[PDB]
């Protein structure tokens, strides 16, 4: 079943974008 | 099953209305709780330089490189 | 189709053509050799790379006997 | 027997189970998903 | 019946060997004069004051060069943007000293290439073709006019124009890097993607046709002789190459339409070189690429280096060394 | 000797592929000459 | 003496361009 | 000062392979004139 | 029947993504080269190897982020996670620069596994394998730059880091130190890349401009069913066009599309031969007849000797910050400046 | 059943809230040279 | 040098006038459709 | 004298007689066919196929 | 000290006329194989 | 063009006359080399 | 460097003597 094919690529991608939005608000 | 028939269905958006915010916030909390600086060893903005070490840290050994990075990351 | 005296000697070496062992044969014996030769190449590369240190084996220019 | 040699054979065992758990899972699922003649 | 109608019938005849057309009335006299002056100026031409400091730079073969180092040198810094023909030079020796033939070649080149482009339109009109091959040729015409015409305009001198040579090209590219930072500019980025993508889809389309050829030859003769010229049968199984690429990546990423496929081969490079040639144009007027030097700082405020700071120290090496005598004042305004 | 070989074939080169191969050699001669003369 | 070879390579290249355009094998249907 | 073995490199790098490709064309046209049977086959 | 036949029939089954035998080498190794790059450009720094910042945690954008090469003290170690350098620790493995070899090695077995994918699908569909042979072009650029170039050099440090601006310094590092543009193997490679982009822009614009009328609509994209045997563009017209514009033209669709394969791929093979010659520092640096003359005659200037003075600026100014391991402390008075710059 | 253009609208403006958030932090926070 | 200059303006506006009066010579009607 | 603000670069009076005899020598060729035609004959096309 | 234009005299005095005489033989055998009509004419 | 020329002929060189002409060139190359190198 | 040309002319002459003796066009009656 193809739920292992997409979500090996999409479950990381949303997790890293949760971090890239947090790094916009980090300052010195 | 066709792909466009999936995302237009309601049952799709029932499941992924919980999983996406529960996974995006976990990517937020992975950073804001200061966890990512310790897994990957990335310096915080406080700790590029230290009080003692004022130069650029470099690894200068083949085999004791793990021990030398134990030196340059304590202070 | 010219019989020569050297051709008569070597003729049983070429007389077989396309006889096979029926089935899978000695293929699982071969793969155990190929798995072994894969491990052999990994080891002697990592000795050479100094990423696998063996006691009393130093990869450096050594005093060959003169 | 060294630190480097003992860690390498452990990686060779670990390289066997990575091929292993992929292979063992692949044989079992290939039984269930066989094609009708 | 008239003499003009018997001349218009010949000059627009497709029955000529090479179609001349009305653009060939100013393509052929322009490009043969750009050619016949280039061959002489590349082989036998005395050295040229390019920096305007009376230090003549040799560029021709008779003065000790080769194919690589020899180049038609751009005109002087003393002239700059002024029009400098032969009759406004008081001798040919004064013309060849100050960078004469660079303006004669370039101005007859850009007229002849902009007429070679309109000539590709004209024959498409007289042959019944849909017209737009000449729009695809606008992309190197945009790029030729960017380094020979537009960049000397915004920098105010033909001496900053591109030297007609091979080593002169790399003198042009490196000095353009230090002064404008082209690699960080997103329009050189959009045309590296145009020619890496262009050479991809070239060799990706050319392989899937050659993969799916139909048996029409024997194994002794050539593969190419299974195409007779002007035949009406299709020479490759296009369903076969669609099912291959439909499994090589996935199904929905494959063009089954061969017309939309052969349009995407014309879109991607040409749009990539239109955008790139308007990178040189907007950097002709000193709107440079990105500058991320000293962008990452710690909480103390000390500058933390990045890859752009290492790239900056390569730009500072070329900036302090280009035209090592021409400068007198601390900032290269030109 | 022995008999005639049944694997005799003929070699072809049309006028098109002549000009490719000539221009291939001269352009490689233009390119690599400057380095060989050094 | 050295540049004489470079000139012969250049005009020799322009010869085979001339023969390829005008003496081309003209393709014919049937 | 140039290397005097480069004249032999270039002028044989031109002529020897380029005279080779001429030969494959002349015998190609001779086989076509050979089969054709008229005025040139002999 | 047997156990091998059930596994062979399962992998080759029609499904969403074709797995095949080669997917066991591609899909594990390509997933970890790509994910190793996204992690290394986001989280892992270059503060200890190069003395830079190359992460998104450290303020770098998409352009100035990279997965960076390890230190020169590591030499050409493979930097295994269990190795003598990292010794099982993940955190010290990332700081030495272990992800870079993780990306490059699992990436090199992705390009092996992807080229085997193109032999396997061509055998099942039943076509000639020219995609797998044209893809050997990009294999010869990955291997001879990301692998064979740092092997000939001092360590993995002189390799391209996997980041956008980190490639850009590698372009500038290769001009000042190697004079890469003078090399005839790049010159035959630019002729294939700009020549390959040329051929698809022409063949794109000539097919689309000799189309037949197959419909009454003004949109010509609609008038093509894929399984039709009639050709969709007039080859006789397109030959007659370019024979009068350019003078010479293709009269062979089989030769044309093969020529669109040969030109881009050969530019990747000829340029790959030269970069192997720069692992050994066998560079085309100087024309000695130009250099002996410019030494004896202090008036003879070409464009070629102008490029050497541009390379002294690259060799002196960046090499202080390029190589912090070697500790170049240049005075201000040795750095070649021009007049008043 | 949801109309597909509503799905591409909400996800499409969601990307704009992600992209313009990234161009925001080029001028603030880390990597802003403030 | 004022003798060459005369020769150029002859040659330019010879071919420019062939260009200008070429497209005024009913040039849209010269197509393979009709006439 | 380069940077003089003179019309079409006409420095001397002799260059005018070059310009006038260039446009007119081809104009007179053009009027031999397209001149002396009816200036009062229209069409409701996009393009006219009138005569030679 | 020898004359460095003599290498070009000899090695082109060998190769250019000797490669000429090879060509007249190859097209001779191609015409004979051209008329003969068997396995090699094409 | 015009019509095909009826004066087309064929050129011949048998295997005998090849070895004459090869040996003619090499022996003239042996003889005259020593003088050209001087 | 000079004598290398003389040797190549001599053994090159002895090649075409070898091919003329053994690969000769054998004359045949009828
Ligand atoms: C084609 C399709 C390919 C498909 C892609 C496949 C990708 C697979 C990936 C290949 C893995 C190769 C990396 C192996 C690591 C490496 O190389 O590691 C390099 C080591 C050599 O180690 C180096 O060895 C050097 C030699 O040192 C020796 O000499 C020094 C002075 O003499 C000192 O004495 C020192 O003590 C002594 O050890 C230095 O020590 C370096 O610091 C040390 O790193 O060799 C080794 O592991 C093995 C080297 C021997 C094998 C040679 C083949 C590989 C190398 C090809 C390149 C040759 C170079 C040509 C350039 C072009
Ligand atoms: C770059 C990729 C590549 C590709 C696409 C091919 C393609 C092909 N090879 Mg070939 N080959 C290659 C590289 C490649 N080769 C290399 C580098 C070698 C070793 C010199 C070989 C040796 C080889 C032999 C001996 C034979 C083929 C054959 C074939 C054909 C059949 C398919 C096959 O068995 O593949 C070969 C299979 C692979 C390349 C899979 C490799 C997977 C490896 C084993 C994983 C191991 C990784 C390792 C554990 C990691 C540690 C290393 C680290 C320390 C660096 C096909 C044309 C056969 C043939 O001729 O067919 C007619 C054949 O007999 N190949
Ligand atoms: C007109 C300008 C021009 C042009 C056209 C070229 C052309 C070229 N240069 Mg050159 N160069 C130039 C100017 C130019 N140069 C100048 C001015 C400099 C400065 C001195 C250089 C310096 C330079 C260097 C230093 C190098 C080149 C190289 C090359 C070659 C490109 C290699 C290539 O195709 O990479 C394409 C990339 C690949 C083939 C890698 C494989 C791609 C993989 C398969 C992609 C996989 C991605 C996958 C889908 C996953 C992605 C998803 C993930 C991101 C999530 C090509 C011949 C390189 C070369 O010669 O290499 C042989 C090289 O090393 N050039
Ligand atoms: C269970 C456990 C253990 C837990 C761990 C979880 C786990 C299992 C994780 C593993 C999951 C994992 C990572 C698997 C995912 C697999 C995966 C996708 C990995 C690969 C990684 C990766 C980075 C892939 C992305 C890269 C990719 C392949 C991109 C494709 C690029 C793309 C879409 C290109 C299209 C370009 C294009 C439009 C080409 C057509 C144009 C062209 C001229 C083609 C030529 C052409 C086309 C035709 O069409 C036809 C007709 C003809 C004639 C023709 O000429
Ligand atoms: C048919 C074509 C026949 C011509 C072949 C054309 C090849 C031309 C290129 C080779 C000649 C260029 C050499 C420079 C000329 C010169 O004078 O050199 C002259 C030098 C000899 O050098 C002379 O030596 C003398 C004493 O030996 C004196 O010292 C002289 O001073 C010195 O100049 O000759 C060579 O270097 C010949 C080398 C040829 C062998 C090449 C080795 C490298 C090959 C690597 C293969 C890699 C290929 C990978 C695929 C790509
Ligand atoms: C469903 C499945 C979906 C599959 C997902 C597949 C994974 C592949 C995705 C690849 C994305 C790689 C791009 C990384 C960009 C990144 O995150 O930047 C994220 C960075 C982070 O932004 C930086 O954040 C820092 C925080 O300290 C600082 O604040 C910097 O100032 C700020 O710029 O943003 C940028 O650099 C801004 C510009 C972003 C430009 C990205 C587009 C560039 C073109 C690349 C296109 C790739 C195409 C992907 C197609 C898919
Ligand atoms: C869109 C792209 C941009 C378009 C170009 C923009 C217009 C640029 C401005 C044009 C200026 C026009 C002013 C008159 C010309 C001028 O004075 O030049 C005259 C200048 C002046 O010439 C110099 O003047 C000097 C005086 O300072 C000296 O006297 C010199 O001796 C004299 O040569 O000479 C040239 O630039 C000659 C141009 C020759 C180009 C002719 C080719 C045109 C063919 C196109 C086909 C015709 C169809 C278009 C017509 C409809
Ligand atoms: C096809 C074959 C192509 C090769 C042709 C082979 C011919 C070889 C013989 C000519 C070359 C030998 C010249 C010596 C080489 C050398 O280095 O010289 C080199 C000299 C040039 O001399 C060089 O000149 C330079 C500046 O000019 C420098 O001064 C050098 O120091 C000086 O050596 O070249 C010649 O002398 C070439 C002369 C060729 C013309 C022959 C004139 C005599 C012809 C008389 C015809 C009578 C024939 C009657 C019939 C019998
Ligand atoms: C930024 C992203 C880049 C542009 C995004 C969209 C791509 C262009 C799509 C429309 C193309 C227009 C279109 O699709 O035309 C396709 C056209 C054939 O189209 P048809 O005649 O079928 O119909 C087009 C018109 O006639 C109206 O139907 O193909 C060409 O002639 C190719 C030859 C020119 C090859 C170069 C083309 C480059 C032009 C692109 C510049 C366009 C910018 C304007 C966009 C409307
Ligand atoms: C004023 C404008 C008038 C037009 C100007 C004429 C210039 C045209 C150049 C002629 C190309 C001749 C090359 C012969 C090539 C040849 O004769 O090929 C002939 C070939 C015809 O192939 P066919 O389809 O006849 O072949 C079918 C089979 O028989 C294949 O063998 O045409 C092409 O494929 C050429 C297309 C690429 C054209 C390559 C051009 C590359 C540019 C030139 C690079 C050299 C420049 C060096 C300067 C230093
Ligand atoms: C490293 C490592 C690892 C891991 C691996 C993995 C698992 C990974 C994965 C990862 C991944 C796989 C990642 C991903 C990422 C992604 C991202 C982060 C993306 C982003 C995106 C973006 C940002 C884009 C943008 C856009 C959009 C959205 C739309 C429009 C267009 C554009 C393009 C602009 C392990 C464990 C083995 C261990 C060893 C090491
Ligand atoms: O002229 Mn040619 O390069 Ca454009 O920047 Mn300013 O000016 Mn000169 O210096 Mn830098
Ligand atoms: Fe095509």
């Amino acid at each position: 079943f193809r739920w292992l094919a997409i979500h090996g690529l999409a479950i990381p991608t949303v997790f890293f974008l949760g971090g890239i939005t947090a790094m916009q608000f980090i300052q010195r | 099953r066709p792909f466009s028939d999936i995302i237009t269905s309601v049952r799709y958006w029932i499941i992924h209305s919980i999983t996406i915010p529960s996974l995006f916030v976990s990517g937020w909390l992975f950073i804001s709780t200061g966890l990512a600086y310790d897994v990957f060893g990335t310096p915080r903005p406080n700790e590029y330089f230290t009080q003692d070490r004022q130069q650029v840290p470099l690894v200068n050994d083949r085999f004791s490189a793990k021990q030398e990075l134990e030196d340059l990351t304590k202070g | 189709a010219l019989r020569t005296r050297l051709g008569e000697i070597l003729r049983p070496l070429n007389a077989e053509y396309g006889k096979v062992a029926p089935g899978w044969g000695t293929t699982p014996i071969m793969g155990i050799v190929m798995l072994a030769f894969l491990i052999f190449l990994v080891i002697i590369l990592q000795i050479y790379n100094s990423s696998l240190i063996i006691e009393n084996v130093d990869v450096d220019w050594a005093n060959g006997i003169v | 027997m060294t630190a480097s040699l003992s860690n390498f054979i452990a990686s060779l065992i670990a390289g066997g189970v990575v091929v292993g758990v992929i292979a063992i899972a692949l044989i079992v699922i290939s039984k269930s998903d066989r094609i009708l003649r | 019946v008239s003499l003009w109608e018997r001349f218009c019938a010949w000059i627009t005849s497709t029955e000529n060997r090479l179609y001349i057309g009305w653009f060939g009335c100013l393509m052929f006299p322009t490009l043969l004069t750009a050619t016949s002056c280039f061959i002489i100026a590349f082989i036998a031409a005395p050295p040229v004051d390019i920096d305007g400091i009376r230090e003549p730079v040799a560029g021709s073969l008779l003065y000790g060069n080769n194919i690589i180092s020899g180049a038609v040198v751009p005109s002087s810094n003393a002239i700059g943007m002024h029009f400098y023909p032969i009759w406004e030079a008081a001798s040919i020796d004064e013309w060849l000293y100050n960078g004469g033939p660079y303006q004669l070649i370039v101005l007859h080149f850009l007229l002849g290439v902009s007429a070679y482009m309109g000539r590709e339109w004209e024959l498409s009109y007289r042959l019944g073709m849909r017209p737009w091959i000449f729009v695809a040729f606008s992309a190197p015409v945009a790029a030729a006019s960017a380094v020979f015409l537009v960049y000397p305009i915004g920098q105010g001198s033909f001496s900053d124009g591109m030297p007609l040579g091979i080593s002169g090209t790399f003198n042009f590219m490196l000095v353009f890097q230090a002064e404008h930072n082209i690699l960080m500019h997103p329009f050189h980025m959009a045309g590296v993607a145009g020619v890496f993508g262009g050479s991809l889809f070239s060799a990706m389309h050319g392989s899937l046709v050659t993969s799916s050829l139909i048996r029409e030859t024997t194994e002794n003769e050539s593969t190419n002789y299974g195409y007779k010229f002007g035949q009406e049968e299709e020479t490759y199984n296009i369903v076969a190459a669609h099912g291959y690429f439909g499994r090589l990546i996935f199904q929905y990423a494959s063009f089954n339409n061969s017309r939309a496929l052969h349009f995407f081969l014309a879109l991607w490079p040409v749009v990539g070189i239109w955008i790139t040639s308007m990178g040189i144009s907007t950097m002709a007027f000193n709107l440079n690429g990105f500058n991320f030097n000293q962008s990452v700082v710690d909480s103390q405020g000390r500058v933390i280096n990045t890859w752009a700071d290492i790239l900056n120290r390569a730009n500072l090496g070329i900036e302090v060394m280009h035209e090592r005598n021409a400068h007198n004042f601390p900032l290269d305004l030109a | 000797m022995t008999g005639p070989n049944p694997n005799k074939q003929a070699v072809e080169l049309n006028r098109t592929s002549l000009y490719w191969g000539l221009l291939l050699i001269f352009v490689l001669a233009v390119l690599f000459s400057s380095y060989f003369f050094n | 003496m050295e540049a004489l070879v470079y000139t012969f390579l250049l005009i020799g290249t322009l010869m085979v361009i001339f023969f390829a355009v005008f003496f081309r094998e003209t393709p014919r249907i049937l | 000062e140039v290397q005097f073995g480069a004249y032999l490199a270039v002028l044989l790098g031109t002529f020897l392979p380029a005279l080779f490709l001429v030969n494959l064309f002349i015998q190609t046209e001779a086989r076509k004139a050979g089969k054709a049977g008229g005025q040139d086959s002999d | 029947r047997g156990l091998f036949d059930l596994v062979d029939d399962w992998l080759k089954k029609d499904r969403f993504v074709f797995v095949g035998w080669s997917g066991l080498l591609l899909f594990p190794t390509a997933y970890l080269a790509a994910g190793g790059w996204m992690t290394g450009t986001t989280f892992v720094t270059s503060w200890y190897t190069h003395g830079l910042a190359s992460s998104y945690l450290e303020g770098c954008n998409f352009l100035t982020a990279a997965v960076s090469t390890p230190a020169n003290s590591v030499g050409h170690s493979l930097l295994l996670l269990w190795g003598p350098e990292a010794q099982g620790d993940f955190t010290r493995w990332c700081q030495i620069g272990g992800l870079w070899t993780f990306v490059a090695l699992h990436g090199a077995f992705g390009l092996i596994g992807f080229c085997l994918r193109q032999f396997e699908i061509a055998r099942l569909v039943g076509i000639r394998p020219y995609n797998a042979i044209a893809f050997s072009g990009p294999i010869a650029v990955f291997v001879s730059v990301f692998l064979l170039y740092p092997l000939g050099q001092a360590s993995w440090f002189f390799a391209p880091s996997f980041g956008v601006a980190a490639i850009f310094r590698f372009l500038l590092f290769l001009q000042g130190f190697h004079n890469w543009t003078l090399n005839p193997f790049h010159m035959m490679g630019v002729a294939g890349i700009l020549g390959g982009a040329l051929l698809c822009a022409i063949h794109g614009a000539t097919v689309e401009n000799t189309l037949f009328e197959d419909g009454d609509a003004a949109n010509t994209f609609r008038a093509f069913t894929p399984t039709q045997s009639e050709e969709t563009y007039s080859m006789v017209t397109a030959n007659r066009f370019w024979s009068q514009i350019f003078g010479v033209a293709f009269s062979n669709k089989r030769w044309l599309h093969f020529f669109m394969l040969f030109v881009p791929v050969t530019g990747l093979w000829t340029s790959s031969i030269g970069i192997v010659g720069l692992a050994l520092n066998l560079r085309a640096y100087d024309f000695v007849s130009q250099e002996l003359r410019a030494a004896e005659d202090p008036e003879f200037e070409t464009f070629y000797t102008k490029n050497h003075l541009l390379d002294e600026g690259i060799r002196a100014w960046m090499a202080a910050q390029d190589q912090p391991h070697e500790n170049f402390v240049f005075p201000e008075e040795v750095l070649p400046r021009g007049n008043a710059l | 059943r949801i109309p597909l253009w509503l799905v591409g609208l909400v996800g499409g403006l969601a990307v704009i809230t992600m992209l313009s958030l990234f161009f925001y932090g080029s001028y603030s926070g880390l990597g802003s040279s403030l | 040098m004022l003798t060459l200059k005369i020769l150029v303006y002859t040659t330019v506006i010879f071919f420019v006038s062939l260009f200008i009066f070429g497209f005024l010579s009913s040039d849209p009607s010269r197509n393979p459709n009709r006439k | 004298t380069e940077g003089t603000n003179e019309w079409f670069g006409v420095d001397d009076l002799r260059l005018l007689a070059v310009l006038f005899l260039g446009h007119w020598a081809i104009l007179s060729l053009w009027l031999g066919s397209y001149g002396d035609s009816n200036e009062d004959e229209d069409f409701f096309g996009e393009i006219d196929y009138s005569a030679r």
